[PDB]
C-alpha cells in the first residue's frame, strides 16, 4: 500500500491502525473491504450526486468552486457512475434528474451487437420513422435493448 | 413429356374461375 | 442429483448461447471446406472421389458428421439466445394491445392475421407475462374493463377466475404449505404456454431458416451434394454482402415487372413473326432438315425468349438473310426494332434499376448522418443554437441528451423498486405506465430554460 | 529493380508504364472510380464465383448428355465428367459467352429436359451476365457521383 | 430525375405549409406544432 505512492504517511498509519491484527498479525482483507468499502461507496455516490447537483444548479459561485476543488478527488471516482436526464416535470420546467448507472450495464452497453443494433435503429428511424411516434418506438428500442442486455448479463 | 403438358396443366386450374 | 444435473444443463445452455455466432462461422467454414473438397469427383453412373493419395475420402464423411453436429448445436443455441427476445416482444405487444385497445374484449381480431388468432390461447394461462419484467397487467385490464363489462366475464377468458376466487377465500384463516415432490414437475409446468411458445417459434422465420439449414445438412449424408446449398448462407446469413445484395433486393418489384414487360414485348414480336414471317425460321442442319421453325405458337415463343434475347445482336443474326422481295424492308425494320427495344432499352432498364439503388442507399446514409450531425435526437433544436459555446452541440448530445443515459434511466426505473422511487422517479414511472411520454423534452432544454 | 532487370531482358521496361497510374496524379479522376469501392468489386466477383459454382453443381448432377464439345464428330472431350473441369468450363466460357451458356452447349431438344434446361439457361443468363455485371458497372458508375 | 422530383415534393410538403407557407421551424416551438397547424388550422380538406 505504500509503493503505489497514493497513501501519504497519515493515510498509511491510519489504514494500519484500522487493521484487525487479532493477535496473529493476519487480516482477512475480503471482509475488511466488504466492511469498509461497501457502505462507503453508497455514501460517496450520494455525496457526489449532491455536489454535482449543486454545481450544475448554482454556477458562478467561487465559494462552492473552491469546495469542488478539494471534492474532485472523490468526484472523479463516480464519474462513470452517475447519469443525468432532462425531463419535463412541473408545468414548463426542464428538471435535471440524476441516478446511478450500474457497471454491468455500462459494460454490456459497449458490446458490438448492442452498438450495431443502435446504429440500425437510428438508421431506420431517421429514414422511414415518423415524428408523432418517434418516442413511442424509441422506448420500444430501449426496452428490447435492456432485455437483451439483462439476458447477456445473466449468462 | 412435359414441354407441352405444362402450360395445359397450368391452365387447368383456372377452370374454377371460368365456372364462376 | 436433480440439482447437480440442472446446474450442469444450465451451464451447457449458457455456453451454447455465448457461442452462437462462433459456431455459426465455424459451420460456414466447414461448409466451405466440404465444398472445396467436393471439387474432386469423377463419373465411372457412379460418382467416385479418386483424386488424391487417400486422406480425402474419410475426411469428407467425418466433416459431414461434424457439420451436422454443429448445425444441431447452432439450432439449439438459437433457442437459448434469440427466442427469449422474440417471445418478449410478442408478450409485450399482446399485453399492451389488451391493456390499451381491448383486443380480446371489445375489438376482436379479424381473420386476415394469424398472430391475432394465435395470441388468444396465451392471455388465459397462468404465466402469461413470463418475460415482461412485471406481472401487473391482468390487474390493470381488470380494473379498466371491470364495470363496463362482466367482472367475471373478463376473468373467465383472462384466466385466474377460480384462482382469484380461491385466493379471496384463502385470505381468511385457510392456507396450507405446498409440498415439492421431485420427478413430478410435469403437472406443475404449464403446457398451454409451451404450446403457444412453440407455435411462435415455428412461425419465426429466423428459426425456420436454421431448420431448413439442418434439413439440408442431414440430406447431405444421403447425397454429398446438398452441402452446396449451404453456400447460400453467405448471402441469406451474414451481413458482409448486404452492400451489394441490397442494390438488387431494393427494387425487386421493379425487376420482376421489367422481366414481365420483356416477356410481353417478346410475345408481341412472336405473334407478329408468326403471322407474317414463315419462310425465315428454317434452322436446318446439314441442309434439307427443316425443324425448330415457327410452325407453332408456343415453339416460336420459346425460340424467341431463349435465343433472340441472349443473341446479343437482336434476332436478325439467328434467322435467314431477309433477301426476298416484299420483306427486304419489313423484316429489316422488324429486326432493328427488336434490337432497339429488347436488348438496348430493356436491358438498360434492368441495369439502371441496379445502378440507381446504389445512389439511393448512399443518399439514405448521407441523410441519416446529416440528421444526426445537425439536430438532436430527443429535443431536435438545431446545431446553430448550441454552437455558441465552444463545442456546445457535442457536449449537449454527449452529456445532457444522451440516448445511452436515457436508456440507463429507464433500466434504473424498471429494476430499482416500486415503493422506493423519489418524486421525479414516481412521476416518470406513472407517465411511462400510462404510455404518454410528455416528460421527454419536446422543444426545450436546460439551456433554453435559463441564461 | 525492374529497371536493372530491363538489361537482363529488354521487356521489364514495360512494367515502367505502371508508373502512369501508381505514380503521377493525372489519372486519379478515373482510377478513383475503381479503387473507391474495391471491396465491393472483389465481393461481387466472389458472389459471381459462388453462383457459377451452384450452376456448375446443378449441371453436373442433372445435365450429362449436353456437354459434348466434340470436334469433327466422334471425339468427345471437354465434357462435364469432372467437377473441377466443369467448373472451369463454366467460369471460362459461360461468363464470357455474352449470351449466357445456352449458346455454348448442345440444343436442349431431348425430352424430359426441353423445359428444365431452357429454364436453367435463361436463369443463368438473367442472373450472371445481366444482374451480376450490372452490379459491377453500377459500382463504377456510383463512384463518380 | 423522377426520384429527385418525388423527394422534392416530400420535402416541400414536410418543410412548409401549402397555404401560408411560413416554415417548419416557426411552428416547431409548441410540442408538435407544425403537424397540428397543417391538420387543424390550414387543412386543405377543410378548405375544400
Ligand atoms: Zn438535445
Ligand atoms: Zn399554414
Amino acid at each position: 500500500m505504500e509503493s503505489h505512492k497514493h497513501y501519504t504517511q497519515s493515510e498509511t498509519e491510519f489504514l494500519l491502525s484500522c487493521a484487525e491484527t487479532d493477535e496473529n498479525e493476519t487480516l482477512d482483507y475480503e471482509e475488511f473491504v466488504k466492511r469498509f468499502h461497501e457502505p462507503a461507496k453508497d455514501i460517496g455516490f450520494n455525496v457526489a450526486v449532491l455536489l454535482t447537483n449543486l454545481s450544475e444548479h448554482m454556477p458562478n459561485d467561487t465559494r462552492l468552486q473552491t469546495f469542488l476543488e478539494l471534492a474532485e478527488s472523490v468526484l472523479n471516482y463516480f464519474q462513470p457512475f452517475l447519469g443525468r436526464i432532462e425531463i419535463m416535470g412541473s408545468a414548463k420546467r426542464i428538471e435535471r434528474v440524476y441516478f446511478e448507472i450500474s457497471e454491468s450495464s455500462r459494460t454490456q452497453w459497449e458490446k458490438p451487437q448492442v452498438k450495431e443494433s443502435k446504429r440500425q435503429f437510428i438508421f431506420d428511424v431517421v429514414n422511414e420513422g415518423g415524428e408523432k411516434e418517434k418516442m413511442e418506438l424509441f422506448v420500444n428500442f430501449c426496452e428490447d435493448t435492456i432485455f437483451e442486455m439483462q439476458l447477456a448479463a445473466q449468462i | 413429356m412435359t414441354v407441352k403438358d405444362m402450360v395445359l396443366a397450368f391452365f387447368s386450374s383456372y377452370w374454377s374461375v371460368f365456372v364462376t | 442429483f436433480w440439482k447437480k444435473i440442472i446446474a450442469y444443463q444450465q451451464k451447457l445452455l449458457n455456453y451454447f448461447a455465448r457461442n452462437f455466432y462462433n459456431m455459426r462461422m465455424l459451420a460456414l467454414f466447414v461448409a466451405f471446406a466440404i465444398n472445396f473438397i467436393l471439387l474432386f469427383y469423377k463419373v465411372s453412373v457412379h460418382y467416385v472421389l479418386e483424386e488424391s493419395s487417400g486422406y480425402m475420402e474419410p475426411t469428407l464423411r467425418i466433416l459431414a458428421i461434424l457439420h451436422t453436429i454443429i448445425s444441431f448445436f447452432c439450432i439449439i443455441g438459437y433457442y437459448c439466445l434469440k427466442v427469449p427476445l422474440v417471445i418478449f416482444k410478442r408478450e409485450k405487444e399482446v399485453a399492451r394491445k389488451l391493456e390499451f385497445d381491448g383486443l380480446y374484449i371489445t375489438e376482436q381480431p379479424s381473420e386476415d392475421d394469424i398472430k391475432g388468432q394465435w395470441d388468444r390461447l396465451v392471455i388465459n394461462t397462468q404465466s402469461f407475462p413470463n418475460n415482461y419484467w412485471d406481472k401487473f397487467v391482468k390487474r390493470k385490464v381488470m380494473d379498466k374493463y371491470g364495470e363496463f363489462y362482466g367482472r367475471d366475464r373478463i376473468s373467465e377468458l383472462l384466466g385466474m377466475d377460480k384462482a382469484a376466487l380461491d385466493f379471496s377465500d384463502a385470505r381468511e384463516k385457510k392456507k396450507p404449505k405446498k409440498d415439492s415432490s421431485l420427478s413430478a414437475v410435469l403437472n406443475s409446468i404449464d403446457v398451454k404456454y409451451q404450446m403457444w411458445k412453440l407455435g411462435v417459434v415455428f412461425t419465426d422465420n429466423s428459426f425456420l431458416y436454421l431448420a431448413w439449414y439442418m434439413t439440408m445438412s442431414v440430406l447431405g449424408h444421403y447425397n454429398n451434394f446438398f452441402f452446396a446449398a449451404h453456400l447460400l448462407d453467405i448471402a441469406m446469413g451474414f451481413k458482409t454482402l448486404r452492400t451489394i445484395l441490397s442494390s438488387v433486393t431494393h427494387n425487386g418489384k421493379q425487376l420482376v415487372l421489367t422481366v414481365g414487360l420483356l416477356a410481353v414485348v417478346v410475345y408481341l414480336y412472336t405473334v407478329v413473326a408468326f403471322n407474317f414471317f414463315r419462310k425465315f425460321y428454317n434452322k436446318s442442319e446439314d441442309g434439307d432438315t427443316p425443324d425448330m421453325k415457327c410452325d407453332d405458337m408456343l415453339t416460336c415463343y420459346m425460340f424467341h425468349m431463349y435465343v433472340g434475347v441472349r443473341a446479343g445482336g437482336g434476332i436478325g443474326d439467328e434467322i435467314e438473310d431477309p433477301a426476298g422481295d416484299e420483306y427486304e424492308i419489313y423484316r429489316i425494320i422488324f429486326d432493328i426494332t427488336f434490337f432497339f427495344f429488347v436488348i438496348v432499352i430493356l436491358l438498360a432498364i434492368i441495369q439502371g434499376l441496379i445502378i440507381d439503388a446504389f445512389g439511393e442507399l448512399r443518399d439514405q446514409q448521407e441523410q441519416v448522418k446529416e440528421d444526426m450531425e445537425t439536430k438532436c435526437f430527443i429535443c431536435g433544436i438545431g446545431n446553430d443554437y448550441f454552437d455558441t459555446v465552444p463545442h456546445g452541440f457535442e457536449t449537449h448530445t454527449l452529456q445532457e441528451h444522451n440516448l445511452a443515459n436515457y436508456l440507463f434511466f429507464l433500466m434504473y426505473l424498471i429494476n430499482k423498486d416500486e415503493t422506493e422511487h423519489t418524486g421525479q422517479e414516481s412521476y416518470v414511472w406513472k407517465m411511462y405506465q400510462e404510455r404518454c411520454w410528455e416528460f421527454f423534452p419536446a422543444g426545450d432544454c436546460f439551456r433554453k430554460q435559463y441564461e
